[PDB]
RNA sequence: UCGGAGAAAAUCUCCGAAUGAUUAUAACCUAGACUUACAAGUCAAAGUAAAAAUAUCUUGACCCAGAUAUUUUGAUCAACGGACCAAGUUACCCUAGGGAUUCCUAUUUAAGAGUUCAUAUCGACAAUUAGGGACCUCAUUGGAUCAGGACAUCCCAAUGGUGUAGAAGCUAUUAAUGGUUCGUUUGCAACGAUUAAAGUCCUACGUGAUCUGAGUUCAGACCGGAGCAAUCCAGGUCGGUUUCUAUCUAUUUACGAUUUCUCCCAGUACGAAAGGACAAGAGAAAUAGAGCCACC
RNA sequence: GUAAGUUUAGAUUAUAGCCAAAAGAGGGCUCUUCUGGAACGGAAAAAACCUUUAAUAGUGAAUAAUUAACAACUUAACCAUUGAGGCCUAAAAGCAGCCACCAAUAAAGAAGCGUUCAAGCUCAACAUAAAUCAAAAUUCCAUAAUUUA
């Protein structure tokens, strides 16, 4: 159990940033549960303080301990209003461990995740495998013979008149800010 | 929105595609059927002028064209516009005695006997 | 007007020049090019001539006037492609035209309030693809008549919950039924007396070929403040004329009621007292609708 | 693959666009660049979206685009055994508060909670049986319809 088991203070002083598949904090480092965004939002210090308050009051010092995986707000804001951090769909934005099960910060974690500013769940390490696997299995397992790649990197049909460039990299399961899981 | 390069990939068969449309890919075929099956009209420019390079102004009117690389990168901007079909010669290419007597079939064989009798 | 730096080439972010000092004094001539609407602006082999190669570093036309004995010089012409030389004001105005005329509220979450007790009544952080509102400056809407409609309900009606004993209340669901007053000071409010209640909004201030007060806003005139004056001020004030015979559409001949108070139940049920019901039942009015004339 | 291009001579008009899509720059809008469009058909009406090489007569034919589409996953009825574990609130009982994190047993640690604290209402044991998602304001506004290859 590490020392500083509570989640520290955020500073509250120091449009592609959350429109795409994140690259960062998308694996779990020490904890074994942790909030997954679902979509590309910004999180004010608003955000950072019902986070930090909710989960360090529940939290039992003595099993449980949690860090944070996102950094604090840099991005500056104009009618320098404040400062938002961007996060990417797919970001893990805090991570919680333990010697706890999942089903005892399910309740938290998710009621902390509703608050957030973007969709977002609670995954422990097996769920966002299971979740993974899924995507993967149901590539594999498709029976459509088209798909938006094929479709798009060839320009079948003219298409790419209608289509931005991006768009080949994301392959249809992101539009805007937007992540469209079942979307292959 | 600017011209595209299609990666090399899509032009490399694979061995099912040679059984489906039933191309050998050795002894591959000399000339192309192309007609074009769809409008020019709010397509970018270059494709325009690639069809009227083609000579495939008219729709559903079929044009013959060398498959040689220099014709078929041309074919490759217009993809999407035409209906490319492997010319086959049954009975042989024409001669002069049957050049009067040619027929363009829709399956692709220019037959050199055209009789518009039944078969019997 | 031009030059330097960023954005990175459309508008934005910054610095400088209308030269400066140094000097070897830096010639004449002539291929090919750059740049460029025009105009102006750049680089330069070869040849010749001086010397014994070198100018180094960081911009204004034409005309017209000059100066010398060919050679030259004239712009905050800076509104910087530059009229040789001209400012205010107009509400007395005119013509040719172009225009316009944070805070609620509904959902989700629930630390903390509520002695105890999250959600009787509420409530931090937040969540709704959720609904409405250079130094100075500032300008359509009332009323009358007749109202159509929404329901996000002010009263009337039917109900759930309560920290609902009764009586008073609070909160929510349902419902658009008919109703929702009269004045005073007011220019926006500010009050008085009532009521079962004196709802919140939409209809181009709903409605000016139905009517009316402001305002926009002028011709006259004063103060206060400007300006040398004419004049001026989004500063005061007093005065001050918009007419219309309806062509078309549309419209012009019934209904089957709302509310309030008193009486009774009963000063009972309830309640320690204080105080004090419901339904059921009878009678009065007020208003609206439809009619009538024996009386007044 | 294809038929245009340079030069010479003459010449006006034009110099305010419009909407969709794509990438940027400022900061929803507004500038800049790239692509397309101006139906008589379809999207309801529809300059700007999609289908469409010109324009002719015909009581022929094959076709294109074509506002339509088919909520989503375990309590069953049962049983609950001390020295009040101490100490800060007489003393604090699974249990005011804090720390041990406790007792034998076929089998039970104290879960809510109760309790001045113990009242004890009784969870888990023993002991019995089964068990996460995908179509507000004039007056509603085509009519209808679940299966014939
Ligand atoms: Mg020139
Ligand atoms: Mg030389
Ligand atoms: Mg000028
Ligand atoms: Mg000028
Ligand atoms: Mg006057
Ligand atoms: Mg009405
Ligand atoms: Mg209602
Ligand atoms: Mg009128
Ligand atoms: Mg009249
Ligand atoms: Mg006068
Ligand atoms: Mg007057
Ligand atoms: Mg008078
Ligand atoms: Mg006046
Ligand atoms: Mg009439
Ligand atoms: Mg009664």
């Amino acid at each position: 159990i590490p020392e500083r088991s509570k989640l520290k203070f955020v500073e509250r002083v120091p449009l592609k940033d959350i429109r795409g598949p994140s690259t960062e904090a998308t694996d779990f480092t020490e904890g074994n549960f942790a909030i997954l965004a679902l979509g590309g939002g910004y999180l004010h210090w608003g955000h950072f303080e019902m986070m930090r308050l909710t989960i360090n009051r529940f939290m039992d010092p003595k099993n449980m301990f949690a860090i944070w995986r996102v950094p604090a707000p840099f991005k500056p804001i104009t009618r320098i209003d404040h400062y938002v951090t961007p996060v990417k769909t797919g970001c893990l934005v805090v991570e919680m461990g333990g010697r706890c099960e999942f089903e005892e910060v399910k309740g938290i974690l998710n009621q902390v995740a509703h608050k957030l500013p973007f969709p977002a769940k609670a995954v422990s390490r097996k769920t966002l495998e299971r979740m993974h696997q899924n995507q993967r299995e149901r590539e594999l397992n498709n029976q459509n013979p088209w798909t938006f790649e094929h479709i798009a990197t060839a320009n079948m049909f003219g298409i790419r008149k209608f289509l931005s460039p991006y768009d080949l990299t994301q392959k249809g399961r992101y539009w805007g800010k937007f992540y469209m899981p079942k979307r292959v | 929105f600017t011209k595209s390069r299609i990666p090399d990939k899509v032009f490399q068969p694979k061995p099912e595609d040679h059984e489906k449309y039933g191309g050998d890919p050795q002894n591959p075929h000399k000339l192309h059927i192309v007609t074009r099956i769809r409008s020019t009209k709010r397509r970018p420019y270059w494709e325009k002028d690639t069809i009227k390079m083609l000579g495939l102004q008219k729709a559903h009117s079929p044009q013959i064209h060398k498959n040689i690389p220099s014709v078929n990168a041309k074919l490759k901007v217009v993809k999407h516009l035409i209906r490319i079909q492997p010319l086959k010669l049954p009975q042989g290419l024409p001669t002069e005695e049957t050049m009067s007597s040619t027929c363009l079939k829709s399956t692709g064989e220019l037959v050199v006997q055209w009789h518009l009798k039944p078969v019997e």
